């Protein structure tokens, strides 16, 4: 993989507790950028999770700086700690569709964690196997 | 945060066909023509300071000599304005990697260098028609700024600029103006310094080494896109611009165009005498209502033009008395009020 | 002539100039040269009637296309019509006489 | 003065044209006003006739 | 107009108060700028004042780096808050004579004022209306 | 230098006590000399000054004939009596901008002075050491 | 293109903003076409091969 720095939400961000992404992603302009060529995406788990119960693990986009009201593009579910490990994929493939304005990753944890970490972001092409 | 800034993968990835190569035809959808560019006379400044403009502001009236008297001897005045030049340039910055890997480099650079061209001349246009220096200090005096007051009344003369617009009744965010500009080496014209040159000045700087902050040295590419002019109205006899067009009307029939139009043809005090190439600038919405007003089909209750067949859709607006109608896109239909001079 | 309502169309002004070219009883009959003076505002309402879009309140002078633009007056039938900015547009409004 | 100017006769030629201006406006808009009833040193107008 | 970054004593600053000027000017030795062909200034006031009372426009100069000692070259009195509008110049359009070493702007305000803007710095060309 | 007696607000005038320059111009109109070609004046001390604590030579202007309105333009702030001597300019050396109908040049000084004379107006060229 | 712009913006153009409306609203509804048929304006793909 190249995945490289600008269109990367977070690297390597333990967000143990219910924290959320850092760098999000601002377009001023609507592209809602899935159309057409795909882009593929990451929000592989790259740190094994201790003592979290669940990392639901939304793409939420709104449509300010502030999320002052966010709409989610891909939710993972009450995914269980016992699949936090390395390469714990918690998204579709490609990019979704509905991207309006802002992008910011939340990580609505169920209880504290004392490890984790993730690596959410834009990759140029997948590794599979 | 970010990611605006410089030319991410994504925008590479959305730059390409199925087949895997960077797109030759990109579909611009928003490029904008505006021929107030194209039709401009301009020159080199050549002098000091900057272009200057002499106004005689007296006269030395005669006095009614009684016979055996001491008529007074007397001087005429002057007024000298000088209009300045501006300067703005923009840059690309993108990853040499970034470039190898999409297997082709000319390619990524044209669309970008047409991209990059496209914008300056909107930007341009933009500030050639709306250039308020009053709170920039840069982006030279355009027209828009000279002529954003209007008198109401005592109109007769060009005693200052504000007789040489007029009201339309406009209120809200809905209106506009149209420009009556005359190009000419007296009437007004564009200016750019000496040593530069005319017109978009584009440099391929190649393969650079952007140095970071923080001990960082990956290697970009850059383009540089320089342009610079000015503006000088000599005369605000040559131009006349009619303010708060209420587009809420101008689509149906409230304000009629060539009333306003021969109204300012009028105000136009120096038609009389031909200084240069005169030209009439809109916004597509006024020469829509034009042909809407010129090749009347059950318009309401006005148009006394009578059309016969195959005269019944309408041919055309080129024209307006003579003086050629370009179509400027930079002109906006938001200008916020022209206040009336007290 | 009241500008205000000169360009609201209100006064008519080919009908005073009708009047006024017949109360002008002499050049029918030859003489020297003659000549017509106007301010801008008098020559622009003047212009408005020979082409008129939304003059409204009626009128019978009708348009084709390509003509709606609006040509400069030159002659009142037969007198070349001067541009004098002379006539100013404020002075005595000649009180009501007998 | 005129000696200074470098030139001596495009200064002349303003000032010459610029008089001649200031004439011709006074009478052309006594003209039509000049009446001797309000000022009696200027000839008969149009107007107060 | 044509502006730079060091001959440029504010760019839009702030003078909610009695401020001073932002970017003081160096002339390696101490010089005096004023002689000679004039060099250009512009004073324009940018961002329409609201509540101040007077605007002095003093145009100190210096020897030293710190102002310890300064030396007025120009001003432009008590200007009220009425005007101070847009494109409004508060000094000479030059450089005056008795340019020490250094230069700098004074904003001294007989009160308090919510807005304000200026750009003095030297122009390459001044804009006459 | 050429001085033009026109124009010429002062010639070799006194300057015990404050009062105003003796020549006080006319325009015509409202003509602002200003914007344009720059037009070059010295109000320059010609001769020594006395016991006086400052002077504050002033330059201001009025559409009216009387300056019964106060509008300045231009102050050589307070500038001490030692360095009050011969040739020493004083304000600005070219015309500042807002030049009404008419401009006097006030001449304000702390207290009296024994000695003292100064002279103002419009020159072709200037000597600048 | 089945959705008209309302109170139409200038030149943002959308798929919303090429849509002239004017009544309708029954059972006698219709419309007319403007297609610009060329390379760069809109065509018919065949399917490769």
């Amino acid at each position: 993989m190249i995945m490289d720095k600008e269109n990367t939400f977070s690297y390597k961000q333990a967000i143990t507790g219910t924290a959320v992404s850092t760098n999000v992603i601002d377009l001023g302009v609507s592209r809602d950028i899935g159309k057409g060529v795909p882009v593929p995406i990451i929000i592989q788990v790259v740190e094994d999770f201790a003592d979290a119960t669940s990392l639901t693990a939304t793409l939420q986009t709104s449509e300010t700086e502030n999320f002052s009201s966010a709409t989610t593009l891909a939710t993972s579910g009450a995914v269980p700690v016992a699949d936090l490990t390395a390469g714990k994929q918690l998204a579709v493939q490609y990019m979704p569709l509905g991207t309006q304005r802002y992008l910011r990753v939340n990580y609505t944890v169920s209880g504290t964690a004392t490890a984790g970490a993730v690596t959410a972001g834009v990759v140029m092409s997948h590794q599979q196997n | 945060t970010l990611g605006n800034t410089y030319l991410t993968l994504a925008d590479v990835q959305k730059q390409k066909d199925g087949k895997g190569n960077v797109t030759s035809e990109i579909i611009e959808m928003l490029a904008e023509t505006n021929p107030i560019l194209e039709d401009m006379v301009v020159m080199e400044c050549n002098d000091g300071t900057g272009h200057l403009t002499t106004i005689r502001t007296g006269l030395p009236q005669a006095t009614w000599r009684r016979l055996y008297e001491g008529v007074q001897p007397a001087k005429s005045t002057t007024r000298q304005i000088k209009d300045s030049t501006g300067t703005l340039e923009a840059w690309s910055e993108v990853d040499e990697k970034l470039v190898k890997l999409s297997k082709d480099k000319q390619q990524l650079m044209l669309n970008e260098a047409a991209a990059f061209l496209e914008g300056m001349n909107q930007t341009m246009a933009s500030t050639l028609f709306y250039g308020n220096t009053a709170t920039d200090a840069v982006k030279f005096m355009g027209l828009a700024p000279r002529f954003n007051a209007y008198r109401a009344a005592r109109n007769l003369k060009p005693v200052d600029t504000a007789d040489q617009v007029i009201d339309a009744g406009g209120t809200g965010s809905d209106l506009t103006s149209i420009w009556m500009v005359v190009w000419g080496d007296r009437t007004a014209h564009g200016l750019y310094p000496e040593g530069t040159s005319a017109g978009l000045q584009r440099e391929y700087l190649g393969a650079e080494t952007k140095e970071l902050g923080d001990g960082g040295v990956y290697r970009v590419v850059r383009e540089k896109f320089e342009w610079d002019l000015g503006l000088t109205v000599r005369d605000f006899r040559y131009v006349v611009r009619i303010a708060n067009i209420d587009v809420s009307d101008l689509q149906a029939g409230t304000i009629d165009i060539y009333a306003l139009l021969r109204k300012a043809y009028y105000r136009l005090e120096n038609r009389v005498i031909t200084g240069g190439r005169a030209a009439l600038y809109c916004n597509a919405d006024v020469t829509e209502a034009m042909d809407a007003a010129a090749t009347p089909t059950s318009s309401t209750t006005a148009s006394y033009v009578r059309l016969t067949p195959m005269q019944v859709d309408g041919k055309e607006v080129m024209m307006y008395r003579g003086i050629p109608v370009r179509e400027c896109d930079a002109i906006l239909s938001t200008e916020t009020a022209v206040p009336s001079v007290a």
